[PDB]
C-alpha cells in the first residue's frame, strides 16, 4: 500500500478547533518559540533529516496518548474506577451500558506503530507528517461518528478534550510571556543559564569502620616513628 | 636528643607538662608504658611518674 | 587468601577473639578419622570416603532452568514453550519406560525445565539415576520427568519437574503469596537440595596424621600410616550422623559449632587449641592461653 | 613445559573437588620448586672453611638456606598467597611484556636468575611485586597488632591473682589455680620423664 | 584517508653491533625533549592563557531574579521584580608586582624579595565586563538598563615560578644566578607567605567512562561526563540496580543533588515514552532470540513495574509535559507552595523551559548540550545500562579500580582551575549581587544612571573581596587539589616532589591494601620501586617514571570531522539499533562519545595507528585502543594520559605469509623441493647505532624519531594492544621466533624513577632494598641549594664536599650526586659495628 | 514480556483460571498462546559461556597480544595457529585467520 500525505485533514481539523493549521503541523517543535510566531508559523524549522531527530519521538508521543486515553475510556469497565479525564462525563451512565462503550466504539490504532517505525528508519521526514496526520485522521474518525445514537455526545466531547490537552501540552514547553516572578513563594528566581547560585561541592570531581593501616591503638610518640621501619 | 627538667611549661587544663621538645615540655608516658609497668608491678614507679612528675594533687571528698 | 580458606592478614585471630558465630567463619576446617581402624590404613578407602562427604547441591549441576507455566496430560495435548517443544519426544520415552511412574491427576499449572551439566556430571561422577531418587526422596509433593541418560556428545540431559496441587495447600492460607511467589519458592528449594555429601562441607582431603598408641606389650609407639579427612567447611552434627566417620573424635576449628554442640568447657579447650596454631611454634607460655 | 603440552592435548584431568584451572596451578607450583640438588653447585663453589657469606649462615649468626640460594642459584617461583602472579593486565596477561595466555613459566613469577646475575625487566617487576607485599604488611604488623593487642589487654587486665593464688576479678574466680599450676612462667624448667 | 609512506624494508636494517649502553641514548633523548617537569610549566601556561580566560568568559555568566522589596511609589507599587544579568568579556593576568614605597607605579616583585619579606608572588588579574538590568512592571512591561564598565583589577592569582607569568622567565641564567634564584632548577612551584608549595599531580579516574562497581545496592554504575576540555563543568550520572529491582539513575551536579530518578523516566523526558522503544535502547533487539537478552528483559521488566515513593504520581503517565514540570517543582530551590503558580499558565511554561534548558545542558553534556542530541544521548544512555546489566549477569568483571587504563593524571593547570571555580563565584560573583541587591534597595530602577551602576559593581568589589580571592587560593595551595611544602632536602627531592603522583583521600581492608601494590599497568609510567618504606604512606605515593610523562589535550575537532568524514565510518545517525547487532558492527568512540559505527573495528584502529605514525594527519600524542572483547574502537585526545615512547618493532609477516603460501602450493603439485619456496622470518627495529651516535651529537632528538616511524607513544589503555620486548636483546633472541612478533621494544631502565636509578646494579639488589634507597636518597645531605646563601630556610643541610660516584648511574645526568666514595671494610672490629652500625674514622 | 498493541507499554502479567492473561495500565487485555509460557529464567556458568567469547575468539587472529603456536593450519596451511585458554576447565581453542577454529567451530 503506498502511503502519502494528505494536508486536507490537517485542514479540516485545524477549522473544528478554530485554531491555525501551523499549531498541528507545529508539534513536538514549539520548544523555544513564542506562541504567537507559532499560531502564524514564523520560524518554522525545516523538516527532520536524522532518524535521531527528538521531533519524532515528540510527534509520537502526542499520538499514544491519545490512544492511551482513548482506550482508558474504550476499557472503562474493566477499571476498578476510571481516571479523572473520562470519569466526569460517563458518570451519568448505567453499568451495563458502561460496561458497553467496546463494542460500539471502533479502533482507531489498526497499522500506526508498525508503519511509523518502519518510516523513522527509512525516511524521518515522511514520518513526522505521518504521524501529524494520523493524529488528525484518528480526530475524525472519532468525530464523524454518527451511530448509535447514545454515543455521539459522549465521544465527540472525548475527541475535542484529548486533542485540545495534546495541544496545550505541547503548548506549555513553547517561550513563556510575562507574568509575576515572585509567585514560586522565594525571592530569587534563577534561569537555565545561570551559574551564581550553583553547588559549591560540584564543582569539584564529582563523587567520593576501622583504618586498617592507622596507628590509633598503638600509643607511640609522633616523633619516634622511626622504630617502625622494616630494617 | 632531648632531656628537659625536674619542671618547666604546663598545660593550662590538664595540669601536665607540654608536648615534646619544642615547647619544651616533658616527654610521654603514654598508654602501653603503664601495662608494662603494672605488669612488671612497678607501682611506686607509677606514682613517682604519673604523679609526682606529672599532674598530681590532692583531691578532698566528703 | 582464597574463599573458604582465607588466612590472609588478620583474619582467624579476629575469629577467636571477637567470638564470631559460625556463619562469619572464612577459615573453618575440621578432621574427621575412620570408624574402623583397618580402613584408616588403607588410602583408596579414605579417598573415596572424602569424595563421599562432599556438598554437591542440585543447584551446581545445572547450566539453565527455565520455569513453564504448563500442565502434563499424557492423551490431552496441553499448550507447550515454542523453544521447548521438542521435549516430547523424550517424554513418551519416559511414559512407556516406567509403567508405574505416570503423571499424578493433581498437577498443577507449574513447570521446571532444567538442562543438566553434563561436565560436571562427569568430573564429579554423578549419574542419572542418582539425581532422580535424591529429588524423589526429598521432594514428595513433585512428579519428575528426565530424559536418557547419554554418551553422545551435543545431545542434552534434561530434568522437567511438574508442581502438583498439594505444593500450593502447604500453606496457602497465608494469602500474601500468588502462585508465582509458591513456585518461584519451590525452585529455591529444589536447586538447594543435596546430593552425595554432607551440608556445611566444601572441600574434603585426604591427610596423613601421627598418632600413638599402647601395644599389647604396653608399649607407645608412634603410627605414621594413618589417613583421616580434612574438610574445608565445618560441621559438626553432619559428621556426627555419618556412619563412616568416629562420632567421638570429630575436631572442628570452630569455637561456636563446639561450643554450641559439646559444651563451654570442650569450648574452653577449642579456643586454647587455636590461639596456638595462630601463635604458631615461636609463641608464649601454655599458661597464657589459658 | 610438559605440563602445558598435557594442557595442550587435553590430558589433564583434574580429581574431584578441583577444577582444570585450580589442579593445572598445582602442578605447576610443584614442578617450578628447586630440588635439594641445587646446593651441590652451591657447596662447591665455596670453602666452608674460609667463607665468610657461609660461615653467618651455617653457624646461624645470620641469614638461612633460601638467602644463598637466591644470591647465588636463583630467586625462583614468586608465590603470592601460595599462587602465581595473577593477570591483572587486562585479560589473561600478567604484564605487558608477554602475551595473553602465555603458557611459559617466566610470565606468572619464575625468576630465573640469581642476584649476583641479575635481574631482567619482567623478573624485577615480579620481585617488587613480592617486595611491595612485605611493606605493606609491616606496615600493619603495627596497627593491626596493636587494634587486637588493646583489646585483649582491656578484657584481661582486671585478671589479679589474689592470696590463693586463684585468678579472679574482684570477687569472681577466673581461674581456680593460675594455670592449673599455680607457677610463674620465667620459672620453669623443660624436664623429660 | 590511507597512509603512503613506506620505509626500508626490515631486512636491510643493521642492528647487530648495538649495545644496551647504547639504548641509554634513547632515554636522553625522551628525557631531553620531555623534561623533568615541564608538563608542569605547559600546565600552568595554559590555565593562565587559555584555562582561566574560558572559564570566566563562558562559565560565569549570571542570569538572577530578585523581588523589589522596596516602599511605595508611583513606579514602586507597580513593579515587583529585577533581573540582575551579566557576563565577563576581557580577561588577563600580569606578571607579580610590588608596591615601592607608599602610592608608587607598581615596580616588579622578584621571587626572592616575595621569599625573604612573606610577600605573596601572585600576579593582577583584570577583568572586564557588561551588566544588565531589567525591571518588571505588574502591568506586564518591563525597562532595562545595559551599562559597559571599563576593566579593572579584581584580585591577585598566584604564579608559579619559572611559567610565562614568572618574572624568571624574561632572565638569562646569569642573571636568575645573581638575583638569588637557583640557575639550574626549573622552578614548578608556588612562592606564598614566604613558602615554596608543590602543587602534585592527582589519581583521578577517566572521564567519559562508564566504571562499574559492586556494593541496598546489587550493583553500581557511574560515568562522568564532560562536554570536552580540562576546564568545562563535569555532570556524573549513577545507575543503581536494587535489591527490590528497580534501576535508578540519579544526576549529580551544580543544579542537582542526590534525587534517584527511575531509570524509564529519563527516557520519557526526552519524548520517547514508548516502553517498546525504551527497552529496545537497552537491548538493542526486541526481536533477538539470544540468551542474552532473556535475562536483559527479564530485569528490564521487572524493573518498571517498581513503586517509587518520590516519583509516584508521574510514575504511569505517558504525558511528558508533566513530567518535566513535576520534576522542575522538585528541583527548582525557588518553588515553596505548590498550585500557587499553576493557575497561570506563564509560569508552567517557564518551568517546563527552564527544565529542558538545564537537562540539556547537564545530562551526559559531552555528547551534546543542545535539543537536538536528546534522542542520540538515549541511545548512548541504554548503552551504558547495557554494560551495567552485562556485569550482573557476569558476562564481564567489573572495573579495576587500580588500572590505568582507567586513570588520569591532573597537574596544576587542572586542579587549580577546579579550585578557581568555587572562589570564583564566592568572592567575586557573590559579592557583586549583594552589591546590586542593595543598590536597587537604596535607589529606585528608574533613577539610575550609567555612572551609578558602574560605581555598584566596582564598589562591591572592595579589597574584602580582593584579599578573599587571592588568599582563598593560597588556603587551596597550602591547606591542600592536593599540594605539600617544598622540602629542600637535595636537588633529588626538589625533582622527585614534582614528578609525585598522589591519590585522593579508603578503609575498606581489601580496598585499602590493594590500592598500596604495584599494578601491572605500572612498569613505564609509575615507578615500580620508588615508595615510601614506613608507616601508613606506603605505596599511598607514586612517582613517574624517566621516561613517562603527561600529555596535554590535543585538537579533537580536527580528528574528529576526519572520523565523520571518513567513509569507512557511518554516522549515528546512519544506523539503527538493529543495524549494530544484526550487521555486528563496532561502535567508535573519540574522547568517550559514541559518534558511529564501523565493519572492520580491527582495519580501522590498524589504519589509523599506521597514519599517526606520519603525524601530518593524526597527531602523535592521539590514543587508539582496540577492544577486542566487544570489538570497539576508542579514540583519546585528553589530557592527563601518562605517555612513555616506544621503539617500533617492524617484521616481514606479510612476504613470510605468501611464503607459505608458495610452499604449500608447490607441494600439492607434487614438487619435492617445496621448503625451498619459504623465507625466513624477521622481526627488528629501525634503531640504528649510528641514530645513538646522533642522538648524543645533539643532531637527533626525539621529535624527529618520532617523524621517521621509529617510535612512537604509548598510553596505558593503549599499551593492552602492545607486546613489548624488556630489551634489544629479548628481541634480537627472538628475531626468527614467528611465534612471538612483538609490537614495540624496549629500554630496561624506562621502568624505574629518577630516585630508584640512583642505586647502582639495582636488579642485583633485592627489590624491597631498592625501595629504601628512594627514601634514603631524598633525604641524604649535600648541596640542597645552589642559591643557599641567599635564602633564610629551616632546618636545612649544606654538605660541603660531593664526590661523582665511582659506579655512576644515569639518574646522575640529571641531578647532582650527594655523598662521599668512603672507603669501607667489610669486617668485624671489635663489636661496635654489630647490629647495623657502623665505626667511623675521627680523622 | 508482552508490549501493548494500543499504547506499546509494559503490559502486567496475571494468572487466571490456568491461563495467562495480560492486562495494561489502559485496560487493553490480551492472552498470550505460546511464546509467553516463561515465568523466569537462569543461565549458569556465564563467565564461560561459548556466547561469551564469540566476539573475542573472531578477533583473535588479528589481535598481536594472543599467544601463537607453531602448529599447521589444515585449511591454509600456514605454519603458526593462535592459541587460547578460555573458561575455568581451561579449554584450549586454536584459531587462525583464514576462518579455521578447532572445536570444529
Ligand atoms: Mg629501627
Ligand atoms: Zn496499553
Ligand atoms: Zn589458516
Amino acid at each position: 500500500e503506498p502511503w502519502t500525505f494528505d494536508y486536507g485533514k490537517i485542514i479540516k481539523t485545524a477549522k473544528i478547533l478554530d485554531i491555525s493549521p501551523a499549531v498541528i503541523e507545529a508539534i513536538g517543535a514549539m520548544e523555544g518559540r513564542s506562541y504567537a510566531d507559532i499560531r502564524e508559523g514564523q520560524g518554522a524549522p525545516p523538516p527532520p533529516t536524522s532518524m535521531d531527530d527528538p521531533r519524532l519521538m515528540a510527534v509520537d508521543s502526542a499520538v499514544r496518548i491519545f490512544l492511551y486515553n482513548y482506550n482508558c475510556l474504550r476499557h472503562v469497565s474493566t477499571f476498578n474506577k476510571p481516571p479523572i479525564h473520562v470519569e466526569r462525563l460517563v458518570k451519568h451512565l448505567s453499568y451495563e451500558e458502561k460496561e458497553d462503550l467496546e463494542k460500539v466504539l471502533p479502533n482507531v490504532v489498526n497499522e500506526y506503530h508498525t508503519t511509523f517505525k518502519h518510516l523513522r528508519v527509512t525516511d524521518p521526514a515522511s514520518a513526522l507528517l505521518y504521524s501529524i496526520e494520523f493524529l488528525c485522521i484518528s480526530f475524525l474518525t472519532l468525530y464523524e461518528i454518527k451511530e448509535p445514537s447514545w454515543v455521539v455526545n459522549i465521544v465527540r466531547e472525548f475527541a475535542l478534550t484529548e486533542l485540545n490537552t495534546i495541544i496545550q501540552s505541547e503548548k506549555l514547553l513553547s517561550k513563556p510571556g510575562a507574568f509575576n516572578f515572585m509567585i514560586f513563594g522565594e525571592d530569587f528566581v534563577c534561569s537555565g543559564e545561570d551559574s551564581s547560585m550553583d553547588d559549591i561541592s560540584a564543582y569539584s570531581s564529582p563523587g567520593l569502620l576501622d583504618d586498617p593501616f592507622s596507628i590509633e591503638d598503638v600509643d607511640i610518640s609522633l616523633d619516634v616513628l622511626d622504630n617502625l621501619a622494616p630494617q | 636528643r632531648y632531656a628537659v627538667a625536674s619542671y618547666g611549661p604546663t598545660d593550662a587544663l590538664t595540669g601536665q607538662p607540654l608536648d615534646g621538645k619544642r615547647s619544651h615540655g616533658g616527654l610521654r608516658l603514654g598508654e602501653m608504658e603503664h601495662w608494662v609497668l603494672t605488669a612488671q608491678g612497678a607501682m611506686q614507679t607509677i606514682i613517682e611518674k604519673s604523679h609526682d612528675d606529672s599532674d598530681g594533687c590532692i583531691s578532698y571528698i566528703c | 587468601v582464597a574463599g573458604g580458606t582465607n588466612k590472609s592478614g588478620i583474619v582467624r585471630p579476629q575469629e577467636i577473639f571477637s567470638a564470631k558465630p559460625v556463619e562469619a567463619e572464612q577459615s573453618s576446617e575440621m578432621l574427621l578419622r575412620l570408624k574402623n581402624p583397618e580402613v584408616e590404613t588403607n588410602k583408596t578407602y579414605a579417598q573415596e570416603i572424602a569424595n563421599s562427604i562432599e556438598l554437591i547441591t542440585f543447584e551446581r549441576l545445572i547450566l539453565q532452568w527455565h520455569l513453564l507455566y504448563e500442565t502434563y496430560s499424557s492423551t490431552k495435548k496441553n499448550v507447550m514453550y515454542p523453544d521447548f517443544a521438542s521435549d516430547v519426544e523424550w517424554m513418551t520415552d519416559f511414559l512407556e519406560n516406567h509403567p508405574l511412574l505416570q503423571p499424578p491427576e493433581d498437577i498443577a499449572n507449574w513447570c521446571i525445565r532444567l538442562e543438566l551439566n553434563k561436565t560436571t556430571m562427569i568430573l564429579k561422577s554423578i549419574s542419572l539415576e542418582s539425581i532422580i531418587n535424591s529429588l524423589r526422596a526429598k521432594h514428595p509433593n513433585t512428579y519428575i520427568m528426565h530424559s536418557v541418560e547419554n554418551t553422545a556428545s551435543g545431545i542434552p540431559i534434561i530434568i522437567r519437574i511438574y508442581l502438583r496441587e498439594s505444593a500450593f495447600r502447604r500453606s496457602t492460607n497465608t494469602r500474601m503469596a500468588t502462585d508465582e511467589k509458591i513456585a518461584v519458592n519451590v525452585v529455591d528449594k529444589l536447586l538447594n537440595s543435596t546430593i552425595r555429601g554432607i551440608p556445611g562441607i566444601k572441600n574434603a582431603n585426604v591427610v596423613k596424621l601421627m598418632r600413638h598408641r599402647v601395644d599389647a606389650q604396653g608399649k607407645l609407639v608412634r603410627l605414621d600410616n594413618i589417613y583421616a579427612i580434612k574438610t574445608n567447611g565445618t560441621n559438626i552434627f553432619g559428621a556426627m550422623l555419618d556412619d563412616n566417620i568416629d562420632p567421638y573424635t570429630i575436631v572442628s576449628s570452630s569455637i561456636g559449632d563446639t561450643m554450641e554442640l559439646y559444651g563451654i568447657e570442650a569450648a574452653r579447650q577449642k579456643i586454647i587449641s587455636e590461639i596456638r596454631t595462630v601463635m604458631g611454634d615461636k609463641g608464649p607460655n601454655h599458661r597464657h592461653l589459658l | 613445559e610438559e605440563i602445558n603440552n598435557r594442557l595442550l592435548h587435553g590430558d589433564i584431568m583434574p580429581p574431584i573437588g578441583l577444577t582444570t584451572h585450580d589442579f593445572y596451578e598445582k602442578l605447576q607450583l610443584n614442578a617450578l620448586k628447586f630440588p635439594d640438588r641445587i646446593l651441590k653447585p652451591i657447596m662447591n663453589s665455596i670453602n666452608p672453611e674460609t667463607n665468610g657469606l657461609f660461615q653467618m649462615v651455617a653457624t646461624g649468626a645470620k641469614g638461612s638456606n633460601p638467602n644463598m640460594i637466591h644470591i647465588m642459584a636463583g630467586i625462583g617461583q614468586i608465590e603470592i598467597n601460595t599462587q602465581r602472579i595473577q593477570p591483572q593486565f587486562s585479560f589473561g596477561r600478567t604484564l605487558v611484556y608477554y602475551p595473553r595466555f602465555a603458557l611459559e613459566a617466566q610470565a606468572y613469577g619464575f625468576i630465573c636468575n640469581s642476584y649476583i646475575a641479575g635481574l631482567t625487566s619482567p623478573e624485577f617487576i615480579f620481585g617488587e611485586m613480592n617486595g611491595r607485599f612485605d611493606l605493606i604488611n609491616k606496615a600493619l604488623s603495627t596497627s593491626s597488632t596493636g587494634y587486637a593487642n588493646r583489646k585483649a589487654i582491656f578484657g584481661l587486665q582486671s585478671c589479679i591473682v589474689d592470696y590463693y593464688r586463684r585468678v579472679s576479678i574482684d570477687t569472681r574466680l577466673v581461674q581456680q589455680l593460675y594455670g592449673e599450676d599455680g607457677l610463674d612462667a620465667r620459672q620453669l624448667e623443660t624436664v623429660r620423664f | 584517508l590511507r597512509p603512503q609512506i613506506t620505509y626500508g624494508p626490515i631486512e636491510t636494517v643493521d642492528n647487530e653491533e648495538l649495545t644496551e649502553a647504547d639504548m641509554l641514548s634513547f632515554i636522553s633523548a625522551a628525557v631531553n625533549s620531555t623534561g623533568l617537569i615541564g608538563y608542569n610549566i605547559k600546565s600552568f601556561d595554559d590555565l593562565m592563557d587559555n584555562g582561566i580566560p574560558q572559564i570566566v568568559k563562558q562559565m560565569f555568566n549570571v542570569d538572577i531574579t530578585y523581588k523589589d522589596q522596596r516602599d511605595h511609589t508611583e513606579i514602586d507599587k507597580l513593579r515587583e521584580s529585577v533581573q540582575i544579568q551579566f557576563n565577563f568579556t576581557d580577561v588577563n593576568i600580569e606578571r607579580p608586582q610590588h608596591r615601592n614605597y607608599s602610592q608608587g607605579n607598581k615596580i616588579n616583585l622578584l621571587p626572592n624579595k616575595a621569599r625573604l619579606c612573606g610577600l605573596s608572588y601572585s600576579g593582577p588579574v583584570n577583568l572586564a565586563a557588561e551588566v544588565i538590568l531589567t525591571a518588571h512592571y505588574s502591568n506586564g512591561r518591563q525597562e532595562v538598563k545595559r551599562a559597559s564598565i571599563p576593566p579593572f583589577q579584581v584580585s591577585t592569582f598566584p604564579i608559579m615560578r619559572g611559567s610565562n607569568r614568572c618574572h624568571t622567565h624574561h632572565l638569562s641564567k646569569t642573571a636568575k644566578k645573581e638575583i638569588g634564584e637557583d640557575p639550574n632548577e626549573p622552578g614548578g612551584y608556588f612562592i606564598a607567605r614566604g613558602g615554596e608549595w608543590v602543587v602534585d599531580l592527582l589519581e583521578n579516574i577517566r572521564f567519559n567512562t562508564l566504571h562499574i562497581h559492586y556494593h541496598n545496592e546489587i550493583i553500581r554504575g557511574e560515568f562522568i561526563s564532560q562536554p570536552g576540555g580540562a576546564f568545562e563543568n563535569s555532570s556524573q550520572i549513577i545507575i543503581r540496580y536494587m535489591t527490590t529491582g528497580a534501576i535508578t539513575i540519579e544526576i549529580n551536579s551544580t543544579k542537582f543533588s542526590k534525587l534517584r530518578i527511575p531509570w524509564y523516566l529519563i527516557f520519557r523526558m526526552f519524548g520517547m515514552t514508548g516502553d517498546d522503544s525504551i527497552i529496545e535502547q537497552v537491548v538493542f533487539d526486541l526481536e533477538s532470540n539470544s540468551l542474552v537478552n532473556t535475562f536483559m528483559i527479564e530485569i528490564l521488566e521487572k524493573s518498571i513495574h517498581v513503586l517509587d515513593p518520590i516519583f509516584q504520581p508521574v510514575q504511569h503517565e505517558l504525558n511528558r509535559e508533566k513530567i518535566i514540570q513535576f520534576l522542575s517543582e522538585k528541583v527548582s530551590k525557588f518553588v515553596s507552595n505548590p498550585s500557587a503558580y499553576k493557575s497561570d499558565e506563564n509560569a508552567v511554561q517557564y518551568l517546563n523551559e527552564r527544565q529542558l534548558t538545564i537537562l540539556d545542558k547537564i545530562l551526559l553534556p559531552h555528547m551534546g548540550q543542545t535539543a537536538d542530541t536528546r534522542v542520540r544521548k538515549l541511545r548512548f544512555l541504554g548503552l551504558l545500562i547495557h554494560k551495567i546489566l552485562l556485569v550482573i549477569m557476569n558476562v564481564f568483571p567489573p572495573t579495576d579500580r587500580d588500572s590505568y587504563r582507567t586513570k588520569r593524571v591532573h597537574g596544576s593547570g587542572v586542579s587549580l582551575a577546579k579550585a578557581f571555580k568555587a572562589i570564583f563565584n564566592t568572592s567575586v560573583i557573590a559579592p557583586i549581587i549583594n552589591g546590586f541587591k542593595e543598590l536597587l534597595k537604596q535607589t529606585a530602577f528608574e533613577e539610575l544612571t550609567q555612572r551609578n551602576i558602574i560605581e555598584a559593581f566596582s564598589a562591591a568589589l572592595s579589597k574584602n573581596t580582593a584579599s578573599d580571592l587571592n588568599r582563598s587560593m593560597e588556603q587551596s595551595i597550602i591547606s591542600g587539589v592536593s599540594t605539600q611544602s617544598l622540602e629542600r632536602k637535595n636537588l633529588l627531592n626538589t625533582i622527585s616532589a614534582l614528578r609525585t603522583v598522589n591519590t585522593h583521600n579508603s578503609k575498606q581492608t581489601e580496598r585499602a591494601d590493594m590500592m598500596r601494590r604495584v599494578h601491572a599497568s605500572y612498569p613505564g609510567y609509575i615507578c615500580v620501586a620508588q615508595s615510601a618504606d614506613t608507616g601508613e604512606k606506603v605505596g599511598m605515593s607514586k612517582q613517574l617514571a624517566i621516561t613517562a610523562n603527561v600529555c596535554t589535550a590535543g585538537e579533537v575537532l580536527s580528528l574528529k570531522q576526519r572520523l565523520l568524514s571518513d567513509p569507512a565510518i557511518q554516522q549515528l545517525a546512519d544506523v539503527s539499533n538493529k543495524d549494530i547487532v544484526r550487521k555486528g558492527l563496532a561502535r567508535v568512540f573519540i574522547n568517550g562519545e559514541w559518534i558511529g559505527c564501523c565493519t572492520n573495528a580491527f582495519e580501522l584502529a590498524q589504519r589509523y595507528r599506521m597514519l599517526r605514525r606520519e603525524g601530518k594527519v593524526v597527531h602523535p600524542h592521539t590514543t587508539i585502543y582496540w577492544d577486542s572483547m566487544v570489538d570497539e574502537v576508542e579514540f583519546w585526545l585528553d589530557v592527563g594520559r601518562l605517555t612513555r615512547p616506544l621503539l617500533i618493532v617492524d617484521n616481514n609477516i606479510e612476504k613470510y605469509n605468501q611464503a607459505c603460501y608458495k610452499a604449500a602450493e608447490a607441494r600439492k603439485k607434487g614438487d619435492k623441493d617445496w621448503e625451498k619456496h619459504k623465507i625466513p622470518f624477521i622481526q627488528n627495529t629501525r634503531f640504528t647505532p649510528q641514530m645513538a651516535k646522533d642522538i648524543l651529537a645533539g643532531t637527533l632528538t626525539l621529535e624527529d624519531l618520532v617523524a621517521q616511524g621509529i617510535c612512537e607513544f604509548i598510553t596505558p589503555e593503549e599499551a593492552e594492544n602492545c607486546l613489548v620486548a624488556f630489551s634489544i636483546i629479548e628481541l634480537r633472541k627472538h628475531k626468527h621466533d614467528v611465534t612471538r612478533r612483538f609490537t614495540h621494544v624496549d629500554v630496561p631502565q624506562a621502568i624505574l624513577g629518577l630516585a630508584a636509578l640512583v642505586s647502582p646494579y639495582a636488579n642485583c639488589t633485592q627489590p624491597a632494598r631498592v625501595t629504601y634507597e628512594t627514601n634514603q636518597g631524598r633525604q641524604t645531605g649535600g648541596w640542597y641549594c645552589f642559591s643557599w646563601p641567599y635564602r633564610v630556610d629551616m632546618n636545612r643541610f649544606f654538605q660541603f664536599y660531593n664526590e661523582m660516584p665511582l659506579v655512576k648511574t644515569i639518574a646522575h645526568n640529571y641531578v647532582i650526586p650527594n655523598g662521599l666514595n668512603t672507603i669501607v671494610a667489610y669486617m668485624i672490629y671489635g663489636g661496635y659495628n654489630q647490629e647495623d652500625s657502623v665505626i667511623v674514622s675521627q680523622s | 514480556m508482552k508490549i501493548c498493541k494500543a499504547c506499546s507499554s509494559c503490559m502486567v502479567r496475571t494468572y487466571v483460571d490456568g491461563n495467562i492473561i495480560f492486562r495494561c495500565s489502559c485496560g487493553e487485555s490480551v492472552q498470550g498462546d505460546s511464546q509467553n509460557l516463561l515465568v523466569s529464567s537462569k543461565v549458569y556458568h556465564t563467565g564461560e559461556m561459548e556466547d561469551k567469547y564469540k566476539i573475542f575468539i573472531k578477533n583473535a587472529p588479528f589481535d598481536p597480544t594472543n599467544c601463537q603456536i607453531k602448529k599447521d593450519c589444515p585449511n591454509c596451511h600456514l605454519d603458526y595457529l593462535t592459541q587460547i585458554c578460555i573458561g575455568s576447565q581451561k579449554i584450549i581453542i586454536l584459531v587462525c585467520r583464514c576462518g579455521y577454529m578447532s572445536n570444529r567451530g
